[PDB]
């Protein structure tokens, strides 16, 4: 389990929420999903999202694939600051901005190698350079699921892997 | 009244100097600061993070750039063959400009310290195999085969039994180099309905005793609009 | 220091050349005898780089002004040099009322002086500047040149900026790829170059 | 003697800045300072005393202005009406630039702190009937109707048990606004004999946790002659 | 410091331009080469209404004097500028005796120096200013250039006033129509302003 | 009652004088009065006012009306510093001086609100510059009485209201 | 060296003003003061006669 920067949320929809399930193939470039824009649709965190003026809420984050022992491949799951179906990387080189993948792994992260495991715990605290903001008009940061080394497999196997990701809110206000 | 002199350094302007200066807004408060996480007070906090190196610098064309982050293992080539060289200089240009370790340094003139680099395998469960990664310190030449590298500072890394393997550089220094090359000890086995070829992904950082020193805002390419 | 210099007080520690107005005698660059400068960090041409490793920054500023003809020659003029923080206006001419609101201040000084030489606080209303905003005013710097009638000499006046008190958060990649705008990530995705050089195979120094 | 270098900050006049000046009569001996009542030592004093917040800034002309300091209340309206709405910014052009609060704040740049507003009913002893004021957060519109206005932070006022009703606005800030709104519960009740029409005034202030800063001699329309 | 902007320490805190007197080469302004300026606080356009808000105030001033060409040249020019109390005789010509009376303090300056800058205590009979009288002199800056003849060059003279140890008492309503007179509470009855601006109807944002 | 500015009357002609009634109609604009002005003709205060040469008092002032229970309006009674029957308001939005009357509760005042109450007291201090001045060339405050919301009766009630002043000298000196 | 500054009120002289300057005869030694009676110190005893 990573705790990112050394710290727990703390105070200044207590449940899971499965989103939904991604298919990685042989031709896949990476997702990006952006946080709280992934949850103001759905449930109770949804109509608080936008039925108040100021938030401030912390997160824990599972990231999961199962496969078989004759597929291979690995990802890179990182998490950086500043719907639910996610988007899909053009220029995954460069991040889409400008910036290298390569040393993404300065921020708080975890790999997924097949061969030797098949899930990813990331714990993100509330980071904001205020106390309070919109949970509407400011994403606070963005989830980052990116193939390194691609998948392979002989042919007759299953061509395409599920990648599911379950979330919890956490040390949650609404003001 | 008070004798002062008035020695020869007095209506200079020297642009590294630092002294107090006079306050435009005084009695203005500004805002208090809060918690924020993730607080970095020095450059060599982060040299110590572990990012991908790009052994594998050959392609240039812009669809096969994520090509450079991963070098293959494959069963078609035999036992006590060269896979790979790199050099071992952060600072020079080559394999090592992709990592923060190497983008840090351009920043300064010296450096001196200990390096590490990590192996990471990405085949597939059932695939063995053996490999040969050796050290050779500044001065002698590349080896010409792997028995004269066993002959030398080494380890073997078995895929069958761990997926990652470590080595740690002594003392590179002065802004020639030590050499890092990746033999094959066996071939590659596989069983029947796994693939053929495989991946390796390295990645590196600096040790503890590592130090830089005499900055050097150096001219980069990276040019503004 | 035995590692005192890649410290952030070191890494942000010197005066360099931010803004340089020019008040010509005749043209069409300033006509009349004032101009006005927002102020950037980032008119130093090695700085955006350096500070877009961080998220959040936070520190204080320190201005000198040396001025001078273009040929390099020391004239007797005086000149005004206001500073108008943010959310107060700004100058249209040279017979503005703002030019001699209290709430301004100025640092009168001869031509024939050592460089004027002045210290901004942070003025941000969140607790850090970020240069990222998924979803940063300064102040202005006006100069004139004082008198009622237009002036005598040419003159050009430099501005050097050295930060102080940094503190900073959350390290990100550097910049890759070169610029195209300000306060705007985007690039040329039509040519996209790697991060370091090549070579032509993997087993050859 | 002794040695100086005359840093670059010294020949010139900064007109924020405070020393001490050579005095022209010195060994003479101002008039002693006698006990005078009603001193003013900060400005935060005197943003907390109520004054007339002119909701009804409708007439213009010259002979109908003391009718901009009270808002009717008549018999000839029926249940569940609107009858005045207001915006809660002391800084901006409205309602609040009749009171001292929102001109001391026209000399500073931010704010931020909590309210209040008091209503006084001045109608005749034999009237009765009640009224709704209604808060909403800076976000939401302005209610439809009284109904989903009375589900929210409301307070209910009787005319006949009581002359006098306060509502604490809780936090505004930075320099969009939240909403006041009057509506009618019931009717407006009298006897024979009595008038049908009633008007209340309407008065504003600031808590003890209101702050104010940035200073700014903002042009004001006053110009002298 | 956490409400240290808001005393009346820091709401009467700057220097501000009181004051602008010219001594022309030629013309009609001031033919000889003197003038004379009393002291007021309201030269600054801002300050009356600010003071008004106290009925007695009780402060020290601090003066200070930049002068210069019209085109803004600094020249080998030396001036006096003496201090006239209330109640003492002021200048008539350029040779009057009380240029040299020893009870009027003088300040002999070049002009290629920094601005000259004394202070002026409380000066009044009583014990505090007052600024409304139902039923206040400072004194009189004099400023002359030395010599026994003409000057050779035009000159431009600026006064600027600071306050300090700022006591005040009880508060007024502020100042609502425009002003027509100095030390008179008139106004244009004939045309009247709300304090505010207006809307078109009660229940209309 | 009220204390004008927390202060009461201190040392360094003691009975009530009921002034006169003014008369409360509607249309009525507000009146104003000057001390010691109005109390340098009538009675022994009278004549120490203009026998001596300096002075020194402080006042408290009473304010009473009395209205039925058909009748409806609302007066405010301020005192601000700086004949015996008063002069009228021509401008009472401007106090006739340029200043609002929005913002006069800055002063000591008090309301007369005729459905709660009847009557108002204002206790004033002696406020000057100077310790001792003259009761004739000098006047130290002023009395103010403007109808903020307007009478109002219906036809066959008495029409208009009275208004009574009376005041007490209190801590007196002169010299 | 020392760094100072310079303020605005530098190179000039106010007649009004008391300072010490620099006696252009040292170690001279002026005639001692013998008693002389009818000593005035104060312009408000000459007020009182």
């Amino acid at each position: 389990i990573i705790v990112g920067y050394g710290e727990w949320p703390s105070y200044c929809v207590n449940r899971f929420y499965t989103l939904d399930t991604k298919l990685w193939e042989k031709s896949s470039k990476g997702w990006y999903w952006k946080f709280p824009d992934v949850l103001t649709e759905t449930g109770v965190f949804g109509q608080n999202a936008q039925f108040h003026y100021l938030y401030r809420s912390g997160f824990c984050i599972h990231v999961q694939c199962n496969a078989s022992k004759f597929h291979q491949g690995a990802l890179l799951v990182a998490v950086l600051p500043e719907g639910a179906d996610g988007f899909e990387l053009q220029h995954p080189y460069v991040l889409d901005a400008g910036i290298p993948i390569s040393q993404l792994t300065v921020c708080p992260h975890q790999w997924i190698n097949l061969r030797t495991n098949n899930c990813a715990t990331i714990i993100v605290p509330y980071i904001n350079a205020l106390p309070f903001d919109s949970a509407l008009n400011h994403c606070n940061f963005g989830l980052l699921v990116v193939p390194i080394s691609p998948l392979d497999y002989d042919q007759g196997a299953t061509p395409v892997i599920p990648i599911t990701i379950t979330l919890a809110p956490m040390c949650s206000e609404f003001a | 009244g008070f004798p002062t002199e008035l020695k020869p350094g007095t209506n200079q302007f020297l642009t590294t100097d630092d002294g107090v200066s006079a306050p435009i807004l005084p009695n203005f408060h500004p805002t208090p600061c809060i918690h924020i996480p993730g607080e970095v007070r020095n450059l060599l906090e982060l040299c110590q993070v572990e990012t991908i190196l790009e052994v594998n610098n050959v392609p240039t064309n812009a669809t096969s750039l994520m090509e450079r982050l991963r070098f293959p293992v494959s069963a078609q080539a035999g036992k006590g063959e060269l896979c790979a060289v790199f050099r071992a200089d952060p600072g020079r240009n080559g394999p090592w400009q992709s990592t923060l370790l190497g983008q840090l340094c351009g920043y300064y003139t010296q450096w001196s310290g200990s390096l590490e680099v990590t192996f990471m395998f990405t085949g597939s469960f059932m695939a063995t195999g053996k490999m040969l990664i050796a050290y050779t310190p500044p001065g002698g030449p590349l080896p010409k085969d792997r028995a004269t590298a066993m002959l030398g500072t080494h380890v073997i890394w078995d895929f069958g039994l761990q997926s990652s393997v470590t080595l740690v550089i002594p003392w590179i220094s002065n802004t020639t180099t030590g050499l890092v090359s990746i033999w094959y000890q066996t071939n590659y086995v596989v069983p029947i309905g796994a693939p053929n070829t495989a991946y390796i992904i390295a990645l590196a950082a600096a040790q503890k005793n590592f130090t830089m020193k005499l900055c050097k805002d150096a001219s980069d390419i990276l040019q503004t609009g | 220091h035995s590692t005192a210099e890649t410290t952030l007080d070191s890494f942000f520690s010197r005066a360099g050349l931010v803004g340089e107005i020019d008040l010509p005698l005749k043209g069409t660059t300033n006509p009349n005898g004032y101009a006005n400068w927002d102020i950037d960090i980032t008119g130093y041409a090695q700085m955006r780089r350096k500070v877009e490793l961080f998220t959040y920054m936070r520190f204080d500023a320190e201005f000198t002004f040396v001025a001078c003809t273009p040929t390099g020659e020391v004239v007797p003029q005086l000149l005004q040099y206001m500073f108008v923080p943010p959310g107060a206006p700004k100058p249209d001419s040279r017979e503005s009322l703002a030019w001699q609101t209290a709430t301004n201040p100025s640092v009168f000084v001869k031509l024939s002086d050592p460089p004027a030489q002045v210290s901004v606080p942070f003025m941000s209303p969140a607790s850090a500047y970020q240069w990222f905003y998924d979803g940063n005013m300064m102040g202005t710097f006006s100069v004139r040149t004082v008198g009622t009638s237009k002036s005598k000499y040419p003159l050009v006046v430099r501005i050097y900026m050295r930060m102080k008190h940094v503190r900073a958060w959350i390290p990100r990649p550097m910049r890759n790829q070169n610029y195209l705008f300000k306060a705007n990530p985007n690039y040329a995705g039509n040519s996209i170059k790697p991060t370091g050089t090549s070579r032509t195979a993997i087993t050859t120094l």
